[PDB]
């Protein structure tokens, strides 16, 4: 009996376990899975449960009429937490007959478990009460005949709160006739206790599905609301596809797609006029607009947009809410993201990279090149482990160029915007294979971490005689080709080192602006002393530890790519350049400090 | 009829300080 | 004996589901409280757990020297998913001497549990393990020594996988040698076989809190976002306070803000003129950013922002955030929140209800008034119930109005946005339970519901000869006041209707053309009929049901009103030409059928 | 040394009239 009960009561805790770990469901859909599950374990001709409403507090408009004495005060059975007994649901699990499960949604006064005020009574006071010869109990109007014609007559009750871990009662569940016709014994009682305990804990699965539910829609609808925030107006569209002024259509974009291609290919200025080709291509003359034309124009120069029937408009607008989704930070806002999406198309045009890869890894590498820092907050990867930012809690590892491909994936995955459309699910998983290996591969670290392997590749493809059998050896393996993608990503995001001493000496201040407001952040919120290239109080030792930076970093992959194309030769020359400028002026620092 | 109260009681060496340096790790 | 080996199976459930259920934790933090709290129900000399590393799949960066070749192929132990055997953690329970407990980040091979190959084998095929007389089996070459410095022994293991629901295998739960000299039996295996399902099932606990810590942190990053994108950029501020092209003042405000109260108050409106005193107003000749400036205007007017010393880029940039959180649709974007907002002015200042109520009171209410429908998709309850759009199940009834609520109060929380920062407690729960109390009852529903009890307390006030009376009365009881609140709100985005006939046609088409766009969502993507006042094929209809909207809805508000106050006498009679007009709309379409 | 395999309201005429207005 002992053993009996024991076992009992624990497979009621496994079964429950089972069926609360199976899923996150409400407290119906949990209590019905456990209760119906244990079925067998709780030897009961009948039982119910009544779950309470949980209303703890009533809106403003339905407490008026109290407070305006229109309507007479509750007064009667009350919770000890001092709110109304209604019973939201019942749910009654017949078994002594023909097994039935009764859902009664709001059920009446009239219900059979309802019309004794015994369920009434555990709610107003949370006892557990254990109730025999029912017909004779005055106190209680207990039924003493049949209750559904069925012949079934209440001969026991065990009626019992489940309650929520700050005491508050959630529901009754009420146990009947104990089949043997004994009454309720304190083995039972432990039994039906144990039961209650285990599922008042598991209300804890219930709270969390809610709160996850709620979370999941709060996440959902803060989504939307920034994709509409981030999405380009139809207004916005309208100032590059200026389909309304030409086409004077003025309503709907009803016109075939070549006149749209006809209109933007107009519109978008040439690439030669422009230097989108050119290594030394500066964007300070151009307004962010203007990028977003230029943006639009590579894309279509790689001749991609017309072969896999890129729709204009979609490309249109997926160009403009890109460039809506980055910040205005000093540095990194949309003009360094555009000028390593240019860089990406000079390398593979001018530096005649595409000879190894494809035109849908070239489409794929210009698309993830634009969006490689897209929704950048203007601090480094140290600033958001220390100070704990949401961001540094959902990405371990690389957390803002994670950052950067999830949201640019967030961008393609709305319909609207999706460039992709007209590709087949294979191609679709290639794009998204090379648009992770082109976003993540930005982190100065990995770039540490893989230099050897492209020096690598380049030392073993410089001994090669001739260039169809360096492009087949690179072509036959994806890795080698995936290496040297990477490397041109990084190549792209350091290119400002090889841009023109104008352009370098400006990005440079820029650069250390930004660390020095990052670094400033960190000074007065974190109450830590920055390092030397955060502070700025050492301004004027940003010189030499630009020379500093020069030689560790870049140097090696500007030789590397030199020594691999000779189209890139003056790419590394700039970089020299600039070396030297900067040299210069650490041995002017190095006079200040030598009187 | 019993009526109760409710139970409830990698890097190398030389380059760990340029990389420190430059905020990378 | 059986007894007690299903007490302590029993018992160990009931501990295990206590504190897995005390508080949602990481998998680390749920076997320890589990573990140790069930620490006496196993019964064992010492016992180890350890947790293998979950990633299943290597990052690229970590896979191309496999691929090339510069690194061999990985032989040897390989769980049956085929994830590497590596142990990321051990927390090591010491219960034969001195009660310690340590934790093992990255334990080497070095250490004594994975000294022996049996968990890296049980982590190879998922086995369960019971080992008599550990050191003398050759095959896992267990320690036949002392363990460590002190004398302890292992004399049987009884090692277990817990399992993922996907048959992963998550970690090797080692119980070593029994208290008692016996070896561990099938009784023994059958509670350890237990407790480790249970363990697999609380992972599903383990699994949900960190779910739900990626989507807390989502949440907020995507809220965040939307800060951004929301908020005022310093040059939308600029725009309105010109500070820099008027006080010679760099980017950085040093200002006295006495001195940004007087360079405001020369740049927003006359509220004498563009008629913000009159319910006559028109928004229609105004741009968005001219309401703004209004907006700005109209809440020094109620003379607040100097009185409780607000700052003035604090409310500019309020303002210009709720101009932005609007959207762009047809009729519920920012025109429809100012001129709600213009109307709660005009019944403050000209219907002379300013009496009733503080000056904290009537900053809320304007406050409110502005952002009553902030972030209006342009679809009623009735599309998001059908929908089931997000907002839906998340707010189960007034599922706009509570939305709006819920995103205002965000706006406010936001420190550079909160004009109420300079308020004590008290008055923030006081404004913000009439912000809740005046943006709820822009619910219809809730007006219809509250319409006998606002005229109940109208008779009972016309019942008094003299105004001190009536103002006593009323500021007695703070329910009678959000009677008054409500029916306000009500009067206030219901007052198109009032409006002249000119501005309340072309607000109608407005409001037509968006109810068709809401059966034509309902229709395409729904595939139910809509109906005829959300039918575009009812076009020529639409005067008739106007005429319905003011026979059911509107008249009734302002019939009381203006017997509660004389002063708001005209803005019925303008509902009364309205309805004159639609009448004359309606019967020539009976002389066209 | 043995192992096993791993076990596996409205009045009427409001009820009428809100209808059509999808006040409801
Ligand atoms: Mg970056
Ligand atoms: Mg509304
Ligand atoms: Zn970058
Ligand atoms: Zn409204």
């Amino acid at each position: 009996y002992m053993y009996n009960i024991e076992s009992r009561r624990s497979q009621i805790l496994m079964w429950s376990a089972n069926k609360v770990f199976e899923e996150l469901t409400d407290v119906e859909r949990q209590f019905h899975k456990a209760l119906y599950t244990v079925r067998s374990y709780l030897n009961c001709e009948r039982y119910s449960i009544g779950l309470l409403d949980m209303t703890k507090e009533k809106e403003f408009y339905d407490e008026w009429p109290i407070k305006l004495g229109e309507v007479e005060p509750y007064k009667g059975p009350k919770t000890p937490d001092g709110r109304e007994v209604n019973f939201y649901k019942i749910i009654d699990y017949i078994l002594h007959g023909k097994e039935e499960i009764k859902v009664i949604p709001t059920p009446p006064a009239d219900h059979w478990t309802l019309i004794s005020g015994l369920p009434t009574y555990v709610a107003e006071n949370g006892f557990i009460c254990n109730m025999m010869n029912a017909p004779a109990d005055e106190y209680f109007t207990f039924q003493k005949g049949p209750v559904d014609e069925t012949g079934w007559v209440i001969k026991n009750v065990l009626s019992l709160p489940i309650v929520n871990k700050k005491e508050d009662i959630v529901g009754v569940a009420t146990f009947y006739n104990r089949k043997d016709g004994k009454p309720f014994d304190e083995h039972d009682e432990y039994i039906t206790e144990t039961l209650t305990q285990f599922l008042g804990w598991s209300l804890l699965n219930t709270d969390t599905y809610d709160k996850m539910n709620k979370l999941e829609n709060r996440k959902d609808i803060a989504q939307e609301m920034l994709m509409n925030q981030t999405k380009a107006t139809p207004e916005e569209i309208k100032s590059i596809l200026k389909f309304q002024e030409k086409l004077n259509v003025d309503v709907i974009d009803d016109c075939e797609e070549k006149q749209l291609v006809a209109i933007l290919k107009e519109d978008l200025p040439d690439p030669r006029s422009a230097e989108l080709y050119e290594f030394r291509f500066s964007d300070f003359p151009l307004t962010e607009h203007g990028l977003i034309k230029c943006g639009i124009r590579l894309f279509f120069e790689i001749n991609v947009v017309e072969k896999f029937k890129v729709p204009v408009e979609v490309l249109t607008r997926w160009m403009y809410t890109v460039r809506k989704g980055y910040r205005a930070v000093t540095y990194h806002n949309w003009r360094h993201g555009f000028n390593v999406g240019q860089t990406m198309f000079t390398l593979l045009m001018t530096g005649r990279l595409k000879k190894y890869y494809t035109d849908l890894e070239a489409f794929a590498m210009l698309a993830a090149a634009f969006c490689h820092d897209i929704d950048h907050r203007g601090t480094n990867n140290l600033y958001q482990m220390k100070s704990t930012s949401p961001l540094a809690r959902l990405h371990g590892s690389s957390i803002l160029e994670r950052h950067h491909l999830e949201y640019s994936k967030t961008l393609l995955q709305d319909e609207s915007l999706n460039i992709f459309q007209n590709l087949n699910k294979r191609q679709f998983e290639t794009v998204i294979h090379l648009f992770e290996v082109a976003i993540i591969a930005t982190d100065l670290a990995l770039y540490f971490k893989k230099r050897t392997m492209f020096q690598k590749i380049v030392d073993a493809c410089e001994q090669m005689q001739t260039e169809e059998e360096a492009i087949k050896y690179v072509t036959v393996d994806p890795t080698k080709k995936e290496i040297i993608m990477a490397m041109m990503m990084t190549a792209c995001d350091l290119s400002a080192i090889t841009k023109p001493w104008e352009v370098q000496s400006q990005v440079a201040l820029m650069v250390a602006n930004e660390f020095w407001e990052q670094g400033d952040l960190e000074r007065t919120v974190l109450q830590q002393q920055p390092i030397p290239m955060m502070d700025r109080n050492k301004r004027d030792e940003l010189p030499k530890l630009q020379v500093g930076f020069i030689d560790f970093v870049c140097t090696f992959v500007y030789k590397e790519f030199s020594r691999f194309h000779k189209e890139i030769t003056p790419m590394l020359s700039g970089l020299q350049n600039n070396r030297v400028e900067w040299k210069s002026l650490a041995d002017e620092y190095d006079a200040k400090m030598k009187v | 009829p019993k009526f109760k109260q409710r139970q409830t009681r990698a890097f190398n060496h030389l380059e760990l300080h340029e990389l420190a340096q430059y905020g990378i790790i």
